[PDB]
């Protein structure tokens, strides 16, 4: 449903820029009666004094003397911005909520949840990437072990992922500063071979 | 810009025999009081009388629209000096016949220049036709709906039909929307 709101609220403004009549105004010609059209000898005159002298950026403010019967009623365009704007963003944030991407990474404009991309990328590779990869590689590990004889395990390697460096450096500073235990006992806490 | 007319209408061209049927010195005194009232609202001429537009400075360099609207055959463009040596020019411009804007469009060049003091004047014969049977009939009907009012009531007294005087001359008036600089 959040896809159908974000498709349609974006196709709302696509259509509205393609089929909408705003005028800058309207030159109302009622006439001597209650109604009356103006002649083609007068309609060719009225265009040439509107095209040449009153339209464009270079004619922005001409006085437009109005005779008896003529009238200039300037039309507006009252909802100008923001046709389904905070519902299109609210739908575009509920799409990112379902797949699990945080709104910082794709660039959805919203109140900040994560701070500085060191924790937005770290939450991305921990909530919706590495749980998804540890289920696909675990089904690869069992299915491909039906082809060779020995059962095989095949799981994600967190050590070689740059998004978990903020996880990794506070680990290495935890037991690195723990000087009470020996050097061969802190290599095994990090996954290093003791020498 | 004066635009005084050269010759008035003779009165033999006015339909005083037709105005009498619609309803001679008093009838003809009421048509030309109703012809001149309709021309002044519509900026027309109705009898093809001769004019002299004597103006002091050209508004544009490929323009100076003429105010009396149905024009034909601009006779001369006399370019006088201050003492009045009166040398007419004969080339450079074109009369562009247009009921909307009767203008002098020039010939891809600035219009004839005016001497210091010597006001340029234009004489032209503007109007529909030389007789009364050459008019548009509704503008001829609007004269009779007004001149029969001046006949049938003498002072400014009291009394709107669908096509009245105003609804018939609403389509001959000059529709202008420029009160600007150019």
């Amino acid at each position: 449903v959040a896809l159908d709101v974000h498709n349609a609220a974006s196709a709302w403004s696509k259509a509205l820029l393609d089929n909408a009549a705003r005028p800058s105004g309207a030159i109302i010609y009622k006439g001597a009666d209650g109604q009356g059209v103006l002649a083609p000898e007068q309609y060719e005159r009225l265009i040439f004094e509107m095209e040449t002298h009153h339209q464009g950026a270079r004619n922005a403010g001409r006085p437009m003397l109005l005779e008896g019967g003529l009238d200039w009623k300037p039309m507006g365009f009252s909802p100008s911005d923001m046709e389904f704007h905070e519902t299109k963003a609210a739908a575009a944030r509920e799409i990112a909520l379902a797949f699990g991407v945080p709104p910082m990474l794709i660039g959805i404009p919203g109140d900040a949840t994560y701070a500085n991309y060191a924790e937005a990328n770290r939450a991305f590779y921990r909530l919706t990437v590495l749980p998804l990869l540890t289920r696909v590689s675990a089904a690869l590990a069992w299915w491909l072990s039906g082809y060779l004889g020995a059962q095989i395990e095949l799981k994600p390697d967190l050590d070689q992922v740059p998004a978990l460096a903020v996880e990794r450096d506070q680990l290495w500073a935890r037991i690195g500063a723990a000087g009470f235990l020996s050097n061969s006992e802190k290599r095994v806490l990090l996954g290093l071979p003791p020498t | 810009m004066m635009l005084n007319e050269v010759t008035a209408v003779p009165g033999t061209a006015l339909p005083v025999a037709e105005f009498r049927d619609h309803l001679d010195a008093a009838l003809l005194s009421y048509l030309r009081a109703a012809i001149a009232a309709i021309e002044g609202r519509t900026a027309k001429a109705l009898i093809s009388r001769g004019f002299r537009l004597a103006l002091t400075a050209w508004r544009w360099g490929d323009m100076q629209t003429l105010p009396i609207a149905p024009v034909a055959t601009v006779t001369a463009l006399r370019l006088v000096d201050a003492a009045g040596v009166e040398t007419p020019v004969a080339a450079g411009w074109r009369l562009v016949p247009d009921m909307a804007r009767p203008r002098i469009e020039a010939l891809g060049a600035m219009l004839p220049m005016i001497p210091t003091g010597g006001r340029v004047e234009i004489d032209f014969t503007a109007g529909f036709g030389a007789s009364w049977s050459a008019l548009p009939v509704d503008l001829a009907q609007a004269v009779f709906l007004l001149a029969a009012q001046y006949y049938e009531l003498r002072h400014d007294g009291a009394a709107a039909m669908p096509f009245g005087v105003m609804a018939l001359i609403e389509r001959w008036r000059t529709v202008r929307v420029l009160g600007g600089r150019p």
